């Protein structure tokens, strides 16, 4: 089978820069490749066929290049919504192959968490177990670390963290972690925290409940 | 309108068969090709099959040939993927696309169906609020230990958009999966305006509306 190998694996750029994608086939294709644009939880899109022709609607910014075994696709003017996967594909030769994927982020000013505290729900205490969730809302970059106290004491392996995909609109992340106790253990402790440490903020940021409040 | 709606997805257990769907409408049936995509984290996208509506000649990828079967229905515009043998490298969003000729590019692809190979049992979730005790406050839903995916979250019955995270699923210890999902509101809104989060998990068929009250 035609390997169809895109570089590089993943990038970062502002917004209106000129970003380039390259793919390389394993053998010559002629003009037999295609570009698509994959956002997450989105089937893929088709950009470009033919190597340089652009699908109907698809904006003016996106443009394919190249003949034989080397292709790019070129965003002349990166905009927040482009935050994708991007994959070239050989369609020519069976059994017509696409490239591994390249993810394109935005880089974007720096922006710090909005940061909120639940305590579990009187639903939730009657299942014998509880749920302690800190959401770190709208931040830039995407590292962020968050550390959870039970009475002062620093927590861990009780805690599992999620972030959401980068936002297509502003270019921000959102965090939640979800400290899990028993609720043996959470009816035996008065003091919940979690501690917030990320570049947009100049000291760490304390969130915190009081069983019982 | 182009359309393409696939079904026949879900959960399957190792060695188990499933026949995927896809109706087709909005242009000529006979008049292009119809293609299996599959997808999958990490491993990225795979041609699986095609099909002439017309004649009813299939071609397959040599790694599904023989293991999987694809037929067309004319009077229904539907074609038919029969997976037989199905391993747990075979969990993937199946995409149902569209093609014209000798060229295979694929201008239509459908919402995808997601194929879960696992020996393990489906599990509705349990619904929590996430609730408090300045101007913006936030709120909203834990979707606790269910199995397999997905679970859609909708607020207010779809009336409530922006400012919704709704976080990937993480698979717990357990092997089974939780996520949450939240909103930011005004802080004024919380005493005037009800917020109630839909939660939607087809594969147990659990239906719940939580009211969220501070």
């Amino acid at each position: 089978d035609i390997q169809m190998t895109q570089s590089p694996s993943s990038l970062s750029a502002s917004v209106g820069d000129r970003v380039t994608i390259t793919c390389k086939a394993s053998q010559d294709v002629s003009i037999g490749v295609a570009w698509y644009q994959r956002k997450p939880g989105d089937a893929p899109k088709l950009l470009i066929y033919s190597a340089s022709y652009r699908y109907t609607g698809v904006p003016s910014r996106f443009s394919g290049s190249g003949s034989g075994t080397d292709f790019t696709l070129t965003i002349s003017s990166l905009q927040p919504e482009d935050f994708a996967t991007y994959y070239c594909q050989q369609y020519y030769i069976y059994p017509y192959t696409f490239g591994q994927g390249t993810k394109v982020e935005i880089k974007r000013t720096v922006a710090a968490p909005s940061v909120f505290i639940f305590p579990p729900s009187k639903e939730q205490l009657k299942s014998g177990t509880a749920s302690v969730v800190c959401l770190l809302n709208n931040f830039y970059p995407r590292e962020a670390k968050v550390q959870w106290k039970v009475d002062n004491a620093l927590q861990s392996g009780n805690s599992q963290e999620s972030v959401t995909e980068q936002d297509s609109k502003d270019s921000t992340y959102s965090l939640s972690s979800t400290l899990t106790l028993s609720k043996a253990d959470y009816e035996k402790h008065k003091v919940y925290a979690c501690e917030v440490t990320h570049q947009g903020l100049s000291s760490p940021v304390t969130k915190s409940f009081n069983r019982g409040e | 309108e182009v359309q393409l709606v696939e079904s026949g997805g879900g959960l399957v257990q190792p060695g188990g068969s499933l026949r995927l769907s896809c109706a087709a409408s909005g242009f000529t049936f006979t008049d292009y090709t119809m293609d299996w995509v599959r997808y999958a984290p990490g491993k990225g996208l795979e041609w699986v099959a095609d099909v002439n509506p017309n004649s009813g000649g299939s071609i397959y990828n040599q790694r599904f040939k023989g293991r999987f079967t694809l037929s067309v229905d004319r009077s229904k515009n539907t074609l038919y993927l029969q997976m037989n043998s199905l391993r747990a490298e075979d969990t993937a969003v199946y995409y149902c696309a569209r093609n014209l000729g000798p060229s295979f590019y694929f201008d239509y692809w459908g919402r995808g169906t997601l194929v879960t190979v696992s020996s393990a049992s489906t599990k509705g979730p349990s619904v929590f609020p996430l609730a408090p005790c300045g101007g913006t406050a936030a709120l909203g839903c834990l979707v606790k230990d269910y199995f397999p995916e997905p679970v859609t979250v909708s607020w207010n019955s779809g009336a409530l958009t922006s400012g919704v995270h709704t976080f990937p699923a993480v698979l717990q210890s357990s092997g089974l999966y939780s996520l949450s999902s939240v909103v930011t509101v005004p802080s004024s809104s919380l005493g005037t305006q009800t917020y109630i989060c839909n939660v939607n998990h087809k594969p147990s068929n659990t239906k719940v509306d939580k009211k969220v009250e501070p």
